[PDB]
Formats: structure tokens, C-alpha cells, sequence
RNA sequence: GAGUUGAAAAUAAGCAGAGAUCCGGAGAUUCCCGAAUAGGUCAACCUUUCGAACUUCUGCUGAAUCCAUGGGCAGGCAAGAGACAACCUGGCGAACUGAAACAUCUUAGUAGCCAGAGGAAAAGAAAGCAAAAGCGAUUCCCGUAGUAGCGGCGAGCGAAAUGGGAGCAGCCUAAACCGUGAAAACGGGGUUGUGGGAGAGCAAUACAAGCGUCGUGCUGCUAGGCGAAUCAGUGGAGUGCGGAACCCUAGAUGGUGAAAGUCCAGUAGCCGAAAGCAUCACUAGCUUAUGCUCUGACCCGAGUAGCAUGGGGCACGUGGAAUCCCGUGUGAAUCAGCAAGGACCACCUUGCAAGGCUAAAUACUCCUGGGUGACCGAUAGCGAAGUAGUACCGUGAGGGAAGGGUGAAAAGAACCCCCAUCGGGGAGUGAAAUAGAACAUGAAACCGUAAGCUCUCAAGCAGUGGGAGGGGGACCAGACCCUGACCGCGUGCCUGUUGAAGAAUGAGCCGGCGACUCAUAGGCAGUGGCUUGGUUAAGGGAACCCACCGGAGCCGUAGCGA
RNA sequence: GGCCAGUGAGACGAUGGGGGAUAAGCUUCAUCGUCGAGAGGGAAACAGCCCGGAUCACCAGCUAAGGCCCCUAAAUGACC
RNA sequence: CGGUAGGGGAGCGUUCCGUGUUAGGGAGAAACGCGUGCGUGAGCCGCGUUGGACGAAGCGGAAGCGAGAAUGUCGGCUUG
């Protein structure tokens, strides 16, 4: 009742096709194709949570570098002082996006934070 | 085919009592009886239930005797 | 019903769990036997009733009494039949009660001993309908029930023992009124 | 009834419609070795007075020894030797193991070794079971029953009787008695059991059955024979598809370029044996043979049973240890008796040891002939799909591989060129030549070549998130795929540990093979079927499964106590 | 209770002690926390220390422990 | 709604079998390779100038049923 099969080769060929552009025996050699599928997926996990964290960090330092161009000592903390006292609910650090896509509009943002 | 064999060394020690519970004779009776008390010698003269641990151990080691639980 | 559309009910046939076919299946790897020991190794393993070198459960307990002596165990010598087996039966007012009546009616189904233990009628339960019993001997309370019902009661002498002629002579000498 | 001289083509000669080749029955030959056999032998050879040597049978002559015995000579189609996978019987007969050690025990009277023998063998016709009721040789199956027991009462071992089926079959011999002979024998009689037989006397005749070279009988087998019913179109080929018809007592199977009720071989059915074998039924014939009365004399298997010991085996390990068989030694009775009924005694019941032979049910496959397969498909299935127990290894015992598939048909490439070949390119065959003899689908590791992007100030389990620059096709042109300037982050996988990136283990890589499975039981859970309680086992069955029987048994109905 | 598993080598940290030399990431106990079986953040890295308990997605916001010169997110913030 | 040893529930796949001489298939089945598709995933479905004859689904059953480990093992091919 012999049971020679082919399902390991489709099982294995799917993982073989996912492991393209892995520079060498991480892209050809099955017994490393498995663990590069595995380590590639957990790399996708931690780099996804830390792409949320990392783009948060990037917008913080980008709008900090935008506000510090005034010359007078107005930090990023004081922009949030007078960004929540003057009631602006949650611009979500997308003013770090229109701070470079619309620099006159972020000058209107900050020049209305002053008043 | 192969029938299971009743373990004779425990069939001579354990017994079912109609409702289906293993009873047993207490130990320490056929040896050094003057040294004990009559209170002990009629405490150790009665047949009691076996406790649940060795009520579920020998229930599969003595298969043909109709014990529930 | 066609050959196509037949299917068992759910819960009737579970799938047998296969062991060592993946850790997502449930019992992969060591197949559900821990790490090491006699429980994981292949073979007969452990005798059931063995306490690991300790003197076991059965050896520390003294033997049951007649089984300790090798005396022949207590054995039923009759068929115990209550009157509750007789009222619930469909025996009407005119009916004989014997071995083949209780076999052919559906009360007793004796198979292992058709030859040795005849019958006995016991006391618990009532018997209002009168009958004509020619069976084997009775208890005192069942004799009170059956004679309290006004039914024909007849004991049946089964077998006659062989008495030696000097024992039959010594017993026949004892007839001194 | 039409072509043949094997695979296995070619060539040379034949043999054959007064019937070849081939098939079947019965015969003939069968060199040499091997029981091997005239003698030797280092098997397939040597020497030979050419021989079945030796044992057994028959016959003659007949030593020490008179009869004998031994020997010698001779005859003999002449009985045995040797081989045989498994089952069977008989004898020697373990140990690893289990008991969580180990010696009693178990494994186990199993394996192995030797001997023997048949399709079966052993056993087998009551000196038996049983229990006051009864059965009637042995064997096997279901059951009792994992019960009674046995056992460092440990591990374990484990009946038997009652019951239900398969299959049935019972017969010869010794003794007492007559007759012949110095016994030893021979011929008649008798072989049985709620007793017979011998001795004496009275009756009485034929019913039934058993055995069997011999040949007419029957069916079956070993060769075979007749045997129904369609074309056309389709991309190589049609049996598939679409259109038109038919057979069926035949639609099982195998093949045919491709899958077939109608193409072939066949099948269903009907037939057929000179010769041999087998099945039961005839036959010249041999045989079995009968009943009563009296009679305790005479007989009913002797170095035997029993006993004292030493044991073995019955499930029973020496225990109260019976039954059965042996070693040493003692050593009975005949029926008014003896043996058994689990020490033993008394009574009763049962049977008649010390003499043999028997078919069936039954177990197995080196096989043979049919039919099958939720069996395999070239690492599988037999070790073996070719030289397979082969090549090869070992002195030897012994160990032991691997290698399948071009096409439908070799139609296997005429001829030209390179050229010493091997090979290659045209051409030709083919549906396919990228199906070319390393030849069918051809995947991964591995080795390459071409195209796009990109690396030579760079530290990295080689990824991933973001994405500079660039390339490609595009249609939902914002999308998709490929490359990757640079930044952040990220201590291979398994095993297994308190703790593994670990400098603990494992793996060179790729692909296959490779592990909680099977039988029978106990327990529980889930789904059912009946609850006028449930359910059958063995066994019977249109080959198997199966409808339907088959109530034996099992479980639950009553417990307590040793 | 029924059926049915593993586990029975623990480790460190605080307290209570014994052995030691109040020496050990030492040994043995008693209560507790973590790891084991726990990811993330802080601890430069780093099982057991602090915050904290990961179903998953978001190029969302507010915080705990801890930090706000640069590498590296946020104060070269204010006053003693 | 983290999870090791472990326990339970629900499913995918493979070859064979019933339906099955099934639907479909030299107008290209299985294979092998492919995806701008769908799933929690095991996987399904679809496309192939490769290949050439078998064989789905659904409703069910049975396993020599699923591979990355055994200094596994058998072939092929590397490194040096």
C-alpha cells in the first residue's frame, strides 16, 4: 500500500518561490529556504510595529527641525504647549507632512499658534 | 484471541460488594497480637473501602469483576 | 436513499489522532509522552500494579479468608426469584409455575447452569393472584406470602443422596420416637 | 488443418494436403558426476578381471562345534539406501528475556540439531467421564473461562465436566478346549462387560451386510471443435466523439496505431477420447454366521500391577497429591476378582490394563489448476522484471548487489561535407529527430551562457521596514514586477537544559525511503438497533461476502458470610 | 467524582534562618516576584532587576518605568 | 483570546475504493511550471508555443497518509 507522493514539492515549491532575492544559498538551498521564510516573516512583524514607532520618531524630529528655524528659542515642547492650550484636537503629526509640502501653511499654523 | 488474565495476587485481596465498590481486609492482624490493643485488634479486623488512588489503580489491573467508578 | 447522499451523524465517528505529525496537530514531536522515562520508551513498560520498587498495594494486604485457605468460594445454589418477578409477569389466575414456565415466559434466562441450581422463591414483594407452584423450596417469609394468598404451594424433592447401608442403618436405628 | 527446422533475425539445404510444425496419452534413449553402486577418487576423472558394491530374500556347499553360526559360491526387474518447502511424530534440548536483581519459576519442551514418514501425521474403540441423574472410540471449532486452581500464592501458568456443531466405523489377536509334532509352533473355537468365554445337552436354517487382479458402465481430467451481431466523418492512427443499424443462452478477459457487445483470440451454450488416471455403481468369488438351559471349579494378556525409593508430566512448582509413564529393588489376584471415582478405609457406581490395526473432521505450502485483490509498480513487490542467488567478497561456513519503458510500425538516417574514428550538420523516414539509438514525462541540488539593474573606504545569520537612482511591459496610465544609494532593527534551525547565537548535539547539499501501527480482550466516552430484556459464536449458505437459520453461551435481573 | 496526561534536575531577587569564613552566580529550607513557559520598553549589550502582560491591522493619539547636547526621540528649560 | 511539557474541539492534503464504464479529456487528462485571485492556514481555483492518456468535484470509507533533523539510509552532485 505504497504511498510515494508529490505534496512536499508543492509545499516546498511555494516556500521556494517566496525566497527570491536572498543572495545565495538563502535563495536556492531548501534547508535554508525554510528558515529564511521563517526569519523573513518575523522580520516583517517587528519591522511593522517599529515602522509605526519609527515613523512616529521621524515626524517628531521633522516638525522639531521645522519649528526650530525661527531662531528665537521656541522648542518642539512649546509648540505643543500652545498647540493644546489653543484648542486644536489632535493634528496627528501630519503637520510634519504639510510642514514641508505647504511651508507657508505651517507658517500660518505657527503664526496662529502665537496669537 | 488473547484474553486478558485476571491478576491472581490481587484477586485474592480485593472484592466487589454488589453496589460495585472494592473492599479489602485491613493489615496487621496475623502477627504480634498481644503487643497491640483489643481496640486495635477490632479496628484492624473489619473490611473497608480502598481509597480512590488504589481504587483506580487496580481497577484496570483486575478487569473481570464489574466495578463502577 | 442513494449511494451518493449517505453520511454519518456528527459525533458518531471521530478521527483517530495521529501522533508525531506536527506540533500544530497537537501531539507532535514526542507524541504526548513528555521527555524521557519508561513512559516514553517503547516496549511493555511498567507492570500495572507496580509501585516502583515499593512493596505493592496487593502484597501489603492480607488475603481474603476462604481464598487465603484455598477453600471453595461461596456459590449460588438456587435461582433467587422474588414475587416482584411474579406480579409484573403476565401469569394469570390459572397457570403453573415451574422451571420451563419461568424460562418460556421471560423472567429467568439461565444459561451457564441449567443443570445444578433449580429455583427458589423469596419474600420481597407481594403476590395477590393465586397460582399453583411446584418449584423448589421457599423461605419462611415467602411461605407466609404464598400461604397468605391461598395458592397451591408444592415443594419438589430434587435429588436423593446415596446413604451407606451402615449409615442408613445407624440413622434408621435413631427412629426411637 | 497450413506452413515449419526454440529465443533469433540472416544463410545453406530440407520437411509438408497418401496431413508437416504443434498439442495430448503411453512408450524408447538418457554419456559422466551425484544414494553413485565393479575398485579407487582430489565430483563430473582414473584403473578395469565391464561388475545393482553393501544390507535383506531365495538356493547349494556347508569352519573351530554333532546340529548350528560364520564364510564362500550362485540366482534375482531387486525389497531398502538418496532427495523433500512447511505441517506431524520420536529423542537430545538451551540462553538472552520476564520476575524491574536472581537461584524456584518463566521464556520453553519454544528455537536449534539428528532420525523417520504420509498427504496428512499423532491419537483412537473405555481397567473412560460423571454422580445416584446420565453419556457412550479419537480428533478439531465455539464456549464454560481467564472459572476452579497451581505459584519465592511473586512473575506468571491455567484446565476439566455439563452444553452446541464438523465428521462418524469399528475390527483382528492371546488364554481356557480338540487334533498333529520332543518342545517352538500350526489348523478349528473365542474374544466380551447393570460380565462373557471354555465344558455338557437341546434346536435351527436362511434374511441382511463386508472384501475384491478381471472387464464391460457412468461422469470428470489430460488435445481440442462449432460458435450471434455495422458502416461512415474527424486534426498520424478511432475502439472515443457526432449520425445511422443490429446481437445477447454471448456486456468475463487479453490484444489490435486510441479507450471494443458487434476487428481478432475468445466467452455463454452445444459437442468431442484411440490411451492413461480418478469417481462411485456390476461381476466369477471369498465371507460375517444363529437362540435356550445347567455349570461360582477351567480361562479372560506376570516379572505385569502394587509397594519402598529417585523422578517426569498432567494447569497442579511435593504439596493432603490422586490418574499416567519410567530408573534400582521387592513383587500379587482372576470375575466370590482387579482398577478408577484427587491421600486412604467401608459401601455403591463405572470399566476390564499389562496384545495390535484403522477413514473422516484437522495443520501447512517447494508447488499445480481456476477466481479474486480499497496489494506493489523498478529505493516498491520475491534477494532477483536482463548474467539473480548472478557479478563481487571470504580458505570455508556464509554474505550479497545494481542496471526497465524510441516509435504505432526500425519505417534505425540513402546520398553530400568535416573526418583516422567517435561524433556533428544538411537531406530522407516519422504525426513528433528540440522520439536519434546515453533515444518516453524530466523536477531539485550541480555546472553553464545570454539580457535588465547594481558592487572595488567596505564589518555582514545576509533579512525586513522605508526607498534614492534605473529598467521592463503596460490600462483601471497613482497600479504591477525586477535591481538596490543609504538609515533603523534583527544573537541560524532542531534536540535539550535553571539557562543554547552559543565556542553543547546533529546535519555537505538535493530527491526518494524512514517511526504510537495490527490482532484479541477490559474500561470509559460519542453515535446508533431493540427494551414483548439485549445479542449471537462455532457451523450451514447461488466459489467468498451475504438473505435466513443456528438460544449453545454472555451480560443485567439478590444480596451477606470464610 | 468519571476518563485522561505530564511533572517529580529548577534558577535568580527581597525577607526569615541553618552549613560556610553572616565567602561564593555556594548549599538546604519557609513566604513572595520573575524566568522556566513572557514577547515589548528601560537597563550600551545582557533569563530572573523596574514598568508591563503581545488576537490582528493603522505612515493613529495619551502614558508607566526611564529620559529631554550629539551619536539616538524629546528642554544647551527655569530658579535655588 | 502570550505560552513550553501536555489536554480537548474543528479542518486541509495525499493514494485506493462506492457512486464510477461519473462529469470532463489528442479541440490536450495526470505530471512539471506559473499567478496583480481567494482562505486563519494546511490549501483551492485559474493560466501555460512543455508534455501526451487518463480522470475530477460532491456525499462517504480505509491507510506503508504529510519530512529539516535520527554520527538516519539509498542514489545524484558539490566544497576543498
Amino acid at each position: 500500500r505504497v504511498k510515494r507522493g508529490y505534496i512536499a514539492r508543492r509545499r516546498r515549491k511555494k516556500i521556494r518561490f517566496f525566497a527570491s532575492s536572498f543572495r545565495g544559498a538563502h535563495s536556492r538551498l531548501t534547508r535554508t529556504i525554510a528558515q529564511q521564510k521563517i526569519r523573513a516573516l518575523v522580520s516583517a512583524h517587528r519591522d511593522r510595529d517599529r515602522q509605526k514607532r519609527d515613523f512616529r520618531r521621524l515626524w517628531i524630529t521633522r516638525i522639531n527641525a521645522a519649528i526650530r528655524e525661527r531662531g528665537v528659542y521656541y522648542n518642539y515642547s512649546k509648540f505643543i504647549h500652545d498647540l493644546y492650550k489653543r484648542q486644536l484636537l489632535l493634528n496627528r503629526k501630519i503637520l510634519a507632512q504639510i510642514a514641508i509640502l505647504n511651508p507657508n501653511c505651517i507658517y500660518m499654523i505657527y503664526n496662529e499658534i502665537i496669537k | 484471541g488473547y484474553k486478558m488474565k485476571t491478576h491472581k495476587a490481587s484477586a485474592k485481596r480485593f472484592r466487589v460488594t454488589g453496589k460495585g465498590k472494592i473492599v479489602r481486609r485491613r493489615a496487621g492482624k496475623q502477627h504480634l497480637l498481644a503487643k497491640k490493643n483489643t481496640k486495635r485488634k477490632n479496628r484492624l479486623s473489619k473490611l473497608i473501602q480502598v481509597d480512590r488512588s488504589d481504587y483506580d489503580n487496580v481497577i484496570g489491573a483486575l478487569p473481570y469483576l464489574k466495578v463502577n467508578r | 436513499f442513494r449511494l451518493d447522499n449517505l453520511g454519518p451523524q456528527p459525533g458518531s465517528r471521530k478521527k483517530g489522532k495521529r501522533k508525531g505529525r506536527g506540533h500544530a496537530a497537537g501531539q507532535g514531536g514526542s507524541c504526548g509522552f513528555g521527555m524521557r522515562g519508561q513512559k516514553s520508551r517503547s516496549g511493555p513498560g511498567i507492570m500495572r500494579g507496580f509501585e516502583g520498587g515499593q512493596m505493592p498495594l496487593y502484597r501489603r494486604i492480607p488475603k481474603l479468608r476462604g481464598i487465603a485457605g484455598g477453600m471453595r468460594a461461596g456459590l449460588p445454589k438456587y435461582v433467587p426469584i422474588n414475587l416482584r418477578d411474579i406480579e409484573v409477569a403476565g401469569f394469570k389466575e390459572g397457570e403453573e409455575v415451574s422451571l420451563e414456565s419461568l424460562k418460556a415466559k421471560g423472567i429467568i434466562n439461565p444459561s451457564g447452569r441449567e443443570r445444578r441450581l433449580p429455583l427458589k422463591i423469596l419474600g420481597e414483594g407481594e403476590l395477590s393472584t393465586k397460582l399453583q407452584i411446584k418449584a423448589r423450596a421457599f423461605s419462611g417469609s415467602a411461605k407466609e406470602k404464598l400461604e397468605a394468598a391461598g395458592c397451591s404451594v408444592t415443594v419438589l424433592p430434587g435429588r436423593k443422596k446415596y446413604i451407606k447401608e451402615s449409615v442408613r442403618k445407624n440413622l434408621a436405628r435413631a427412629d426411637e420416637y
